[PDB]
């Protein structure tokens, strides 16, 4: 996979 | 109810056979190809055909028919997505599927057929289970193949914890010759890869409408889920009753959600074509290709397959951007935009000659059919929020995500 | 590397005396409806044993090991006297053969702990092992239930195996 | 040919017995009538194997509606299997019981199967419901 991810947060709650 | 499920190939010989009943006999298959080669040469072809008293279930993979026989009122859901399942889990052994997979591990392929199905009824199928006490290289079986959660095996450890996300829409279309808009919908499929160690219960928390609602935040963006069809792994009854995904992951590779949802707005890529073809002689393609989407994003690799005629010959290829091979094999010009930035506008001008002497047959029109891929670019407009890891043991993981729009059937109906 | 049989009539506790040999303990045991298989290392030179039952569903079926078959073992039942008559018979109809030509015959006196048993003369008197001609005989008194005797007649086994020192 | 199969699968040698019974079920696979060599491969079953003693129960399976008053020669084996501590191996008994049509069999089969339904390891008891 050549692409690039992104960091989504944790708790959110 | 499967009573004998094959794998036949090309031409009707059997590659592996292993009966779960016996209520059919096992010289039924020889009767199998020359039926459906008489059933196809009169185009009443169906997946269940019909020897007497014997049903013959069957899909048909890349050399492989993998037929399974049945004689009572078979269950043919089960037996189909039964066959799908043996697909996948020979695909998850053996990395392609042909013939020359089934003749070189009868070793481990009658123990696999052993294995998946009792009497016709399939029993343990999830492959990242199966490949710790049925290998091609034996224990007792794990306690995941008893226990409820049924797809992990306790104990796995890696050095990071990575949770890999893949938000991979899949945009339908199918316009009408006249330039209407007839069928526009998305299926999303939200395709992880998990890295985690131990039993975790993650809780994937989407934008989905109805979970904005029962909160109170139905004036923001939110994605309107018609269906969602969810992995066994999501706990079903705690997402019924207030839209929480709740999730314990496998090991590796698999679709957590595959939700579709209609949409009214605009499709991304669209196709203007015009066909000058003059009987006996040649034929113009003044195609354009406006690119409706935002400006921002890139459509990586478009391939917008435009269907010449049967017997087009010296063609020529006036383009703006992005090159023309006409490809022969399948009939159509499968005209290539590597960078095909939003809000541009190209345009194409293939030029063929046509024969004189006349065809024999008529031919058909089939739809010019794009190819794109625009990353980092969700047409629903999906969010992920969150994803809860929670562990007993305790630990900080790291999720992430991507998102890609891919073509489903993107087609637009011909002149 | 020299193979073995135990066949007879059953509830002759051959069965018994085979895990005896294999393992040593009184084995709780079905009536043998098909075969049972193992081996046991022993001086050097592996016993493997094959028992089958004599049930009559399963008397026909003694010819499918006696191709490559290089010895035998014969275990009576004497706490029958109707049906040791039967069993000679049996025996008879096995010993009428000219594919089990090397196989040596061996009897086993067993069920040894009751008064009614005869002792290692009698019984070959009664089933003839002296008309035997071709047949290296011994016959050989085992107590189930204590394990006497076993191998002493696998050590007249084993000098019927190899001729050497 | 298949004498010097059946000569093979009469050895001592664990090796020559293995190749042997996978010869013979690669027999099976290619569609030839190796149904005569019946009851030779049933000497090399009761074996320390276990990636052994499935094709051998393969080969039960597929061969005893042709061979049936042959297949008595395996009863005392599954209900000698069918005490084993591996519970692979007693559901692989369990699933190789049921699937023997043969009238002379499923008599004997009734006791082990109902000392499997009530087993602990329920592997084996989601075999032997199914083999009920
Ligand atoms: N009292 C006493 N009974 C014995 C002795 N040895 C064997 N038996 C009996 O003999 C019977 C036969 O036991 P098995 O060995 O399991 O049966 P088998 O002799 O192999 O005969 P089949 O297996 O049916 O062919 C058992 O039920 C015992 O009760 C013994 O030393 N003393
Ligand atoms: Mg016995």
């Amino acid at each position: 996979t050549s692409y690039d991810y992104c960091r989504v947060p944790m708790e959110d709650g | 109810s499967a009573s004998a499920v094959y794998v036949l190939d090309l031409k009707g010989k059997v590659l592996i056979c292993r009966n779960y009943r016996g209520d059919v006999d096992m010289s039924e298959v020889e009767h199998f190809m020359p039926i459906l080669m008489e059933k196809e040469e009169e185009g009443m072809l169906s997946p269940i055909l019909a020897h007497g008293g014997v049903r013959f279930m069957w899909i048909k993979h890349n050399n492989l028919y993998l037929v399974a026989t049945s004689k009572k009122n078979a269950c043919v859901s089960l037996v189909f997505s039964f066959l799908y399942k043996v697909v996948q889990v020979f695909s998850e052994y053996f990395k392609e599927l042909e013939e020359e997979s089934i003749r070189d591990n009868f070793v481990i392929i009658y123990e696999l057929l052993d294995e998946l199905m009792d009497f016709g009824y399939p029993q343990t199928t999830d492959s990242k289970i199966l490949q710790e006490y049925i290998t091609q290289e034996a224990p007792r079986p794990p306690a995941t193949v008893t226990n409820a959660v049924s797809w992990r095996s306790e104990g796995i450890k890696y050095r990071k914890n990575e949770v890999f996300l893949d938000v991979i829409e899949a945009v339908n279309l199918l316009v009408s010759a006249n330039g209407n808009v007839l069928r526009s919908e998305i299926v999303g499929s939200i395709k992880m890869r998990v890295f985690l160690s131990g039993m975790p219960e993650l809780r994937l928390g989407l934008n989905d409408k109805v979970l904005f609602d029962n909160t109170g935040r139905g004036k923001s963006k939110s994605v309107e889920l018609e269906d969602v069809k969810f992995h066994q792994c999501v706990r079903l009854s705690r997402f019924e009753n207030d839209r929480t995904i709740s999730f314990i992951p496998p090991d590796g590779e698999f679709e957590l959600m595959s939700y579709r949802l209609n949409t009214h707005v605009k499709p991304l890529i669209w196709i203007e074509s015009v066909i000058e073809k003059h009987s006996h002689s040649r034929i113009e393609y003044m195609v354009k290709a406006k690119s409706q989407f935002k400006r921002r994003s890139t459509a990586n690799n478009v391939e917008i397959h435009i269907p010449v005629p049967n017997d087009a010959d010296s063609p020529k290829f006036k383009t703006t951007v992005g090159s023309v091979k006409w490809v022969p094999e399948n009939s159509e010009i499968v005209w290539s935009v590597k960078s095909f930035p939003g809000g541009k506008e190209y345009l194409m001008r293939a030029h063929f000659g046509l024969p004189s002497v006349e065809a024999e047959d008529k031919e058909g029109k089939p739809p010019i059919s794009v190819k794109f891929e625009i990353p980092y670019f969700t047409t629903s407009g999906i969010q992920v929020r969150y994803l809860k890891i929670i562990e007993k043991s305790g630990y900080q993981a790291l999720p992430w995500v991507r998102y890609i729009t891919q073509n489903g059937d993107y087609q637009l109906r011909t002149q | 590397e020299m193979r073995i049989l135990m066949v007879g009539l059953d509830a002759a506790g051959k069965t018994t005396i085979l895990y005896k040999l294999k393992l040593g303990e009184i084995v709780t045991t079905i009536p043998t409806i098909g075969f049972n298989v193992e081996t046991v290392e022993y001086k050097n030179i592996s016993f493997t044993v094959w028992d089958v039952g004599g049930l009559d569903k399963i008397r026909p079926l003694w010819r499918h090991y006696f191709q490559n078959t290089q010895g035998l073992i014969f275990v009576v039942d004497s706490n029958d006297r109707e049906r040791v008559n039967e069993a000679r018979e049996e025996l008879m109809r096995m010993l009428a053969e000219d594919e089990l030509r090397d196989a040596v015959l061996l009897v086993f006196a067993n069920k040894q702990d009751l008064p009614n048993a005869m002792n290692a003369a009698e019984i070959t008197d009664k089933l003839g092992l002296h008309s035997l001609r071709h047949r290296n005989w011994y016959i050989q008194a085992t107590c189930a239930t204590s394990g006497d005797g076993l191998y002493e007649g696998l050590d007249w086994l084993s000098n019927q195996l190899r001729n050497q020192k | 040919e298949i004498f010097e199969l059946k000569a093979e699968l009469n050895s001592d040698k664990k090796e020559k017995k293995k190749e042997a019974v996978k010869k013979v079920i690669a027999s099976m696979t290619v569609g030839k009538d190796v149904s005569a060599l019946f009851p030779d491969v049933v000497n090399c079953m009761q074996t320390d194997n276990l990636e052994l003693k499935k094709l051998v129960y393969l080969y039960l399976m597929n061969y005893a509606k042709s061979q049936p008053d042959m297949a008595i020669m395996a009863v005392n084996t599954f209900v000698k299997d069918c005490e084993d501590p591996n519970p692979l191996i007693r559901a692989l008994a369990v699933r190789t019981m049921g699937c023997i049509r043969v009238d002379k069999i499923t008599e004997y089969l009734c006791e082990p199967l109902r000392k499997c339904l009530k087993d602990e390891d329920p592997y084996v008891r989601k075999t032997a419901a199914v083999c009920v």
